[PDB]
C-alpha cells in the first residue's frame, strides 16, 4: 500500500482492495468455480486537490492493466445533434473488440471521467439523451466484462439515482483532508530525491513543518518544497554543498496560502486605524467575545453557535468582530462582505453564499463572519423593495449543525435591529452585543491623546470650550476619526474642530 | 420582472458537396483521344485489305 | 436497415421464413409525442413517423417481434401504442417475499 | 524594460544553473508564454527580439490560417514534422540539448473552441505527459485573448502572460524621424514643417498608418504639380495637415467632453462663486497632501439651472492630475439594464491605475431613473452605486469623487445620504447688480440701455430669481426680436 | 492564372512594364470571411488564401491595381482590407440636385 507513493489514504485502500480486486487476483478457474462477475465501476468523491487523479492512475498499474484513457465532463458536448454522444460512445470500441477476439483472456482497460456532475444530472435537450446513452451501454444487452470506469466528483447528491444501483457504480468511497499523519508520510514520499541523494542539511526536523501546517491540502506541500529548493539554490548563486536548510523552508511556508486556512489579508485590512482603549467599554466587549471563543472550542452538545452584534451607524462595529477573530488561532477564517458581491448577478450571489457555507462543513474547525445585512438584502424603505430569495437563504443557513463533528462559529453585524424584527428573522440569535457611542468629554481626551492631535493647550481649551458649549454630546467614533484629521491637516484647531464637532452632533 | 430569450444550442444540420479525381482530366484520357489515331490506322487496315480482296 | 433482410425472405420464400428479432432498448428517448416539445429542426418527428410508416404499412409483413423497454410509459407517443403496432404491455415491479425467495435459490 | 526583468528573473532562470542539478532535483523549465494586446503594437517584433537576444535557436515562424491544411490529416502531419528536430536533438544529448522556440503567428486562427479539434489533441498529446521535453519552448500571441480554447488553458501550459501597449512620445518621434530621413536629407520637405508638432497631432496612430500620412501629403503635393517644374517639388505643412482628414484610427478620448462641458464660459458675476471655487482648490490640496484621507467625497446640489457640472468640471481641469474622466447619462443611452451596470462597473476599475485620481458623476437621479408616479426606480443601478461609493482603493492609489445633483429632498429619502463626507449648496442670483455684471459680460446692449434695463426692473421684479442659462438663452433670443429692452425685460419678467 | 502575363513581361523588362489593370466585378461572391465555418469542402477558403499570396508577397510585381465592385462591404474578409491590400474604399452615394440635372442632360 504505502510502498507506493500515497500517504494517509489508509482504510481506503483495505475497502477498495477488499471489494474491487479481491475476484481478480485468484487463478480463473477457482473464481469461475465460484460463478461471479466483476465490479465494473466505482465512484470516489470529494474536495479538489486531495490527489484523487493519482490513486485513480495508480490502481491500472497495479494491476498492469493498458494505459488509462482520459477524458474531462464539459469537454464532452458538441454543438451538433447526437454528436455530444457519439464521443461517450467512442470510448468503448477497442475494449469492445478486443473482448470478441480473444474471449476471456483479454487485458484489462481502464477509462476516467472527470467532473462527472457536470453532465449527468437527475432527468425528468441534450442532457436526457446522454444519460441515456450512458445507461444503455454501461450495461447492455451485451455482455462485457474486461472494463472498469472510474469517478470522480465533488458532489454526490446531484447525479441521476439509476447510475448508483448494484450493476453500473457499485464502491461509493470518499476523500478527505489529510490528518497530521498524513502530512508527516506526505513529507517524508515527497522527499525523497532529495533524501537519498544527500542534498539536505540534517537540521531541519520535517516532523515540527507538519505540526506547523494545518489544512495543507496534500498538493500543495509540493509547491512548498520545490519553492524551498529552489529559493536555496537561487540564493547559492558555488558547488560546495547544496543544502537546504530550515530558513528557505520557513521563507516558503510564510510565503504560500493555503485555500483552506486563515484569510488573514482582509481582516488586516478591515482593521487598518487601529485599536485604542477610548472607554471602559472595549475591554468588556473582548472579554466577552473570548468567553464565546472558548465555549465553542470546549464543549461537546454546542456544536454550533450564532453571536450577533448591533448599534448605531458609524458605531464602528465590524471592527470588533475582526478583532476577536484574530485573536484566537482557528485554522479556518473567511469574511462576506457586499465588497466581494457586487456587480455579480443574482444567482451568482445565492451560489456564491452557498458554496462558501459548504466548504466550511469539511474543517475540523471555523470561524465565519457577514459583514451587513441589510446590505446583503437589498433593502431600501420606500415601498420597501429587497430581494426574498437571498434572505431565505440566510435564514436556512443560519440554522444548519455541520454534519459531523466539525464545529462552526457564525458572527454577523447589523445597524437595523427594528427592521429585522419587522422581518421576523430575529429568532436565529441567541446572544446579543450592543456597542453604543460616545457620550463624554473624558473619552475625547483619550482619543485625541492617542491620536496626538495638538499640543496640551489646544486640547486643554477645546474641551474646555466643549465642556462649556456642548452639554450632551454624542457622536459615533467615524466622524471623531475623520474630522479630528480633518481639523489636524487645516488650520486653526478652534476654528473648525469645535465648529464641526457641534455642528455634528 | 423575467421570461424567455435566446436557446437552443445542441441541434444543427448540414449538407455535403463534392469535387472529383483531377486525373480525369478532359474526357479524351485512354481509349478517347487515341481514338483519333486508331481511327486512320484501322482506315488503313480496311485500304490494304481492299487492295487484298481486289 | 432494420428491416431489410426480413423484407427479403418474405419475397422470396412466402410462409416458411424464420422469425426476426429486432429489440430496441430504451424506446423513450427519442419517440417522444410529436409536436409537442420544440423541436428546432424537425428531426424527432421524421424518426417517429419513419417508423410509423414502416411498422405497418401499405406493404405486409409477418415475420418481425419488435421488443421494448422503459421506465417512463408515458412519455412513448400515443399512436404506437395502438394494438397492430404494439399490442401487449405488461408490467414489472418489485417482488414479495416468495419472489425474493426465488432470486436467493435460483442465483446460489 | 519591466517586462525586460520579469520575464528574465522570473522565468528564465532555471536553464542558467548547471544542467546536472536541474536533473537530479526534478525541477521543471518553464514552458508556454502569451504575450496579447491590440493589433499593429509590433508584438512579432519582440517575439523575435526575445528569441534572439537570449540566443536561442533560429524560430520557426508558423501563420495561424496556415495551420489549416488542404489534405484531411495532414495538418495534424505537419504538427507533428515540426518538432522531429527538436525531439532527435533531446534523444542525443537530453540535458544538454539547445533550447528550441516556435513562434505561433496567429495562434487563435485555428485552435478556437474537424481539423481545426485534431490539431488541438495533437499539440496536447505531444506537449505534457509522456514528454517531459524542457527545450521545446514556445512563445504564442493572439490580438483576440478569449478565443484560445479552454483545453489548453491551465497552469504549466501558457503560465506567462503578457500585457503589450502603444506608441509614446518619442517613440512616435523616432519612427517619424525613421520614415521622413530619405526625404529630409534630399531636401524636398519645406523647412517649416515641424515634426514635433505632427506627433503632438498623431495621438492614437501606428506606423503603418503614418506611411498612409505620408504617402497622402506626397499625393495632395502631387495634385499641386499635376493640373516641368519637378525642381520646385517640396511638401509643405497644409498638405499634411489636410492629409489628416483621411486617415482615421481605431481609438477613442473622452477629455474633450469635460471641456466642452464649460463652452459658455466663466463670468464670476458673484463672490460666493470665487468663495466655492477656494473651497474646491482646498480640498484637492488636501487630498494632494495627506496619506491618510485616501477617499473623499463631495456633493453638490442646487437649483436646476444654477449651474452645478460647469464648476466641478472647472475644479478637475484646474487640478491638473494624471486622469480624470466623467461619467454622464449621455453615454448610457440605449443600453438594456445588464449593460449599463457593466460600463459603470468597468469605469470604477478603471480608475484605481494611477497615483492621483478625479472622477466626476452627473445628474444623480437620471442614472437612478426617477419618476415620482409610482415611484419608479431601478434598485440594482442605485445599490451598485451605494456599494462603490464607500469603497477604500487599493494600498497608495487616491480617489477624489464629485457627484451633482438636483433634487436633494429625494435623496433625503432614499437614507443614501451617509455616503457622503461634506455638502455644497449653490443659490441663484437674485439681484440686479449681478445681471449688469453679467450684461457688461455680455456686451450686447451699450450703456444706455444697460442702464435702463436695470431701471425697469427695479420698478416692475425685486425677487429675481432665475437660474444663469434662463438668462443665457434669454440674451440670446432676444438680440435678434428687439435689441430695445421693450423686449428683454419683459422675457426675464415671465421668467421672474 | 490571371497574373502570370503581367509577371513575365514585369520580370523581362523590369520598371519600364506596361500598367496592367484587372477588375473582379461582384467581388462578393467568394471572397467571404475565410476565419468562417460550416466545414463543407475547404475549396472555398483555399481561394482566397491563393489570391492573398499573389496579392502581398507580390516579389516586386509593381504594375498591378486591382478593382472591387461589390453592394454589400460587410461580407467580406477583414483579411484583405488592411494596408498593403485594398486600401482605399470609396463610397458612392446618391446623387445631388445639381447631378440629377446632369443625369437628366446625359441621358436626354
Ligand atoms: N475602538 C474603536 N472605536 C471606533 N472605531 C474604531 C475603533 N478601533 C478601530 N476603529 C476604526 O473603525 C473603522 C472600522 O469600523 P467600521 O468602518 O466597520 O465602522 P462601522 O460603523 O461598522 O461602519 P459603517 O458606518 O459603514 O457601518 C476603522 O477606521 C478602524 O480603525
Ligand atoms: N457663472 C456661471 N457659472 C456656471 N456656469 C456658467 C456661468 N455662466 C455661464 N455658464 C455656463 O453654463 C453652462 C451650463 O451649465 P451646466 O451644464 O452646469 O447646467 P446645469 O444647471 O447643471 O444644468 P441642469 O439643470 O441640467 O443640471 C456651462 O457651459 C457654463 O459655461
Ligand atoms: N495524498 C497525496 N500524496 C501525494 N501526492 C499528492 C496527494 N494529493 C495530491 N498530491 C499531488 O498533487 C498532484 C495530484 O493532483 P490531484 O490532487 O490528484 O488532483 P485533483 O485532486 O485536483 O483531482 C500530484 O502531484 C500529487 O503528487
Amino acid at each position: 500500500f504505502e510502498d507506493l507513493g500515497v500517504g494517509g489514504l489508509d482504510k481506503e485502500f483495505t475497502k477498495i482492495f477488499r471489494r474491487a480486486f479481491a475476484s481478480r487476483i485468484f487463478p480463473p478457474s477457482v473464481i469461475e468455480k465460484l460463478g461471479i462477475s466483476h465490479v465494473k465501476g466505482l465512484l470516489l468523491y470529494g474536495p479538489p486537490g486531495t490527489g484523487k487523479t493519482l490513486i485513480a492512475r495508480k490502481i491500472g498499474t497495479m494491476l498492469n492493466a493498458k494505459e488509462p484513457k482520459i477524458v474531462n465532463g464539459p469537454e464532452i458536448l458538441s454543438k451538433y445533434v447526437g454528436s455530444s454522444e457519439e464521443n461517450i460512445r467512442n470510448l468503448f470500441k477497442d475494449a469492445e473488440a478486443e473482448y470478441r477476439a480473444k474471449g476471456e483472456e483479454s487485458s484489462l482497460h481502464i477509462i476516467i471521467f472527470d467532473e462527472l456532475d457536470s453532465v449527468f444530472k437527475q432527468r425528468g435537450g441534450v442532457g436526457d439523451n446522454v444519460v441515456n446513452q450512458l445507461l444503455a451501454k454501461m450495461d447492455g444487452v451485451d455482455q462485457l466484462n474486461n472494463i472498469l470506469v472510474i469517478g470522480m466528483t465533488n458532489r454526490k447528491d446531484l447525479i441521476d439515482s439509476a447510475l448508483l444501483r448494484p450493476g453500473r457504480f457499485e464502491v461509493q468511497v470518499e476523500i478527505h483532508l489529510p490528518d497530521e499523519k498524513g502530512r508527516l508520510q506526505i513529507f517524508d514520499i515527497q522527499t525523497k530525491k532529495m533524501r537519498e541523494n544527500n542534498m539536505m542539511s540534517d537540521d531541519v526536523n520535517l516532523a515540527e513543518l507538519a505540526a506547523l501546517t494545518k489544512n495543507f491540502s496534500g498538493a500543495e506541500i509540493e509547491g512548498l518544497v520545490k519553492s524551498a529548493s529552489s529559493f536555496a539554490i537561487n540564493k547559492t548563486v558555488d558547488i560546495a554543498k547544496l543544502k537546504v536548510t530550515r530558513e528557505d523552508f520557513l521563507n516558503a511556508l510564510n510565503d504560500v496560502t493555503p485555500a483552506f486556512g486563515i484569510s488573514e489579508e482582509d481582516l488586516k485590512t478591515c482593521v487598518e486605524g487601529g485599536m485604542m482603549l477610548y472607554s471602559e467599554r472595549v475591554n468588556s466587549i473582548l472579554k466577552n467575545g473570548a468567553r464565546y471563543v472558548r465555549q465553542v472550542r470546549e464543549s461537546d452538545k454546542s456544536r454550533l453557535v450564532s453571536l450577533l452584534i448591533h448599534g448605531p451607524a458609524g458605531s464602528g462595529k465590524t471592527a470588533l468582530a475582526a478583532e476577536i477573530a484574530l485573536k484566537s488561532g482557528f485554522p479556518f477564517i473567511r469574511l462576506i462582505s457586499p465588497n466581494e458581491l457586487s456587480g455579480m448577478s443574482e444567482s451568482a450571489k445565492i451560489a456564491y453564499i452557498d458554496n462558501t457555507f459548504r466548504d466550511a462543513y469539511k474543517s475540523p474547525l471555523n470561524i465565519l463572519v457577514i459583514d451587513s445585512l441589510e446590505t446583503l438584502v437589498d433593502w431600501v424603505p420606500i415601498g420597501p423593495r429587497f430581494s426574498n430569495n437571498i434572505l431565505q437563504m440566510l435564514k436556512v443557513a443560519l440554522k444548519r449543525k455541520p454534519p459531523q463533528d466539525r464545529r462552526l462559529l457564525i458572527m454577523t453585524t447589523t445597524s437595523a435591529y427594528s427592521v429585522l424584527q419587522q422581518m421576523d428573522i430575529l429568532s436565529c440569535f441567541d446572544n446579543e452585543i450592543a456597542v453604543p457611542n460616545m457620550t463624554n468629554l473624558d473619552e475625547l481626551n483619550n482619543v485625541m491623546i492617542e491620536s496626538n492631535f495638538l499640543d496640551d493647550a489646544g486640547r486643554v481649551k477645546v474641551i474646555n470650550e466643549l465642556s462649556r458649549s456642548c452639554p450632551n454630546f454624542n457622536v459615533g467614533i467615524k466622524k471623531t476619526l475623520t474630522n479630528i484629521e480633518t481639523a489636524r491637516h487645516d488650520e486653526d484647531p478652534v476654528n473648525e474642530l469645535v465648529e464641526l464637532m457641534t455642528q455634528s452632533a | 420582472e423575467v421570461e424567455a430569450a435566446i436557446s437552443d444550442v445542441g441541434g444543427q444540420q448540414i449538407f455535403s458537396q463534392a469535387l472529383l479525381n483531377a486525373n480525369r482530366r478532359g474526357e479524351a484520357k485512354t481509349a478517347l483521344a487515341e481514338v483519333q489515331a486508331r481511327h486512320q490506322e484501322l482506315l488503313k487496315l480496311e485500304k490494304s485489305m481492299a487492295e487484298l480482296t481486289q | 436497415n432494420l428491416f431489410k433482410d426480413a423484407e427479403a425472405e418474405y419475397r422470396a420464400k412466402g410462409e416458411e421464413s424464420s422469425l426476426h428479432i429486432i429489440i430496441f432498448d430504451e424506446l423513450d428517448s427519442v419517440f417522444k409525442q410529436r409536436g409537442s416539445r420544440g423541436d428546432g429542426t424537425g428531426v424527432g418527428d421524421n424518426v417517429v413517423n419513419q417508423l410509423l410508416a414502416k411498422m405497418d404499412g401499405v406493404d405486409q409483413l409477418n415475420n418481425i417481434l419488435v421488443i421494448g423497454m422503459t421506465n417512463r410509459k408515458d412519455l412513448i407517443d400515443s399512436a404506437l401504442l395502438r394494438p397492430g403496432r404494439f399490442e401487449v404491455q405488461v408490467e414489472i415491479h418489485l417482488p414479495d417475499e416468495k419472489g425474493r425467495l426465488q432470486i436467493f435459490d435460483i442465483q446460489t
